[PDB]
């Protein structure tokens, strides 16, 4: 009883905003667009979050770019589109 | 189907969690937002929304009276309350003040939409 | 820059271009286009780890890189309780 | 007042009428009222549905997009056409823009370019402070 209560007072209002977004439904990834803040630094609180209990890693998903490659080949595959 | 969209709560990260989730629909257009209840009432008049999503615990003008206000101004603009407050009382006086529907935060993104496409069916 | 786009000439691109699937041609288009690695499920209509194993072969295939690995993370009781204490902030 | 575009979206390809789905989903002011897979389909679609905008593809069964962009013109010349196409031939171009389109996309194109283009026919309209 105690602990949650120090752990509620020491969230800040960043991880506050988070906890409130994902239980609307939003998924952790649009978290950063809607704080004005940078995709590392977000990661970094779930990270915080997960440790103190306050959220659960259910899905790890990678963020990519095309290479070079890729986007040859997409200039090429375009007319499949 | 278009729905003119306006979003009252004075947490700006609240209309932003009701923009966010309004935005993947192909329905809802945010048309303004109000941090109060006095500035919700006259900007729904400019914009004649055909939506307000409406806190009551705000600043300057409580949520119930900005319904009021609006509602026989402008009956039409059908009104939904977003709220912390479950108590049956004000509850009771949101709906006799004229709201269309009544969502309780915490909510999630799904019932948000289902008051909504209840009052704008598909 | 534009090497890439003569080092990459039609003879060599048709051997991965053929090897390519419907699906992970799809993926490329769409991810060309601007639309994130997070977003695409939802829009195939695949399930996420499909998605995600997709991705990896396509990393290993050599056609994306690995910008930054992105968490889903759902509410735990005990935070789905801290929600509902802190509600009233917003 | 181009707050609110009511959107068509004409394309063959369902994949890529779905990556043009996600683009303007994300904006406040592009709604998508309505898909037609030819060019046949886009003319009685953008008859009846009245949009104000039509993203239209070219190389497209029964109809193509500049058969349709021209048909589309010479009764609604109010709708605003953009071709969204993968032809790169600066002829078929040269005839999409006589036969009334209004933007010219190529795919492969990145998001921001298609809303860069969009907003140039419906631009944010600032009335004052
Ligand atoms: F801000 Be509370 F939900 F009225
Ligand atoms: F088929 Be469309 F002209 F790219
Ligand atoms: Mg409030
Ligand atoms: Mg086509």
């Amino acid at each position: 009883g105690d602990k949650l209560k120090n752990e509620v007072e020491q969230l800040a209002p960043e991880e506050q905003e988070i906890l409130t977004a994902i239980y609307t439904g939003i998924t952790s990834l649009e978290l950063p667009g809607m704080m004005g803040m940078d995709i590392d630094e977000v990661e970094k609180v779930l990270e915080k979050l997960i440790d103190q209990g306050f959220l659960d890693l259910v899905r790890i998903r990678k963020e990519t770019d095309l290479t070079e490659k890729g986007r040859a080949v997409t200039n090429f595959i375009i007319t499949n589109f | 189907s278009i729905v003119k969209t306006m979003i009252v709560d004075d947490s700006a990260f609240m209309r932003n969690i009701l923009k966010r989730i309004l935005s993947t629909t192909n329905k809802y257009v945010v048309i303004g937002e109000a941090a109060n209840g006095a500035d919700a009432i006259k900007m729904a008049e400019e914009l004649q929304p055909d939506l307000i999503s409406m806190d009551i615990v705000m600043p300057e003008t409580d949520g119930i009276t900005a319904t009021k206000a609006i509602k026989e101004k402008t009956p039409e603009i059908k009104i939904v309350m977003c709220t912390s407050v479950d108590q049956e009382q004000k509850m009771i006086d949101a709906v006799n003040a004229g709201a269309d529907g009544y969502i309780v935060k915490p909510f999630q993104a799904p019932k948000i939409l289902e008051q909504f496409n209840k009052l704008f069916p598909v």
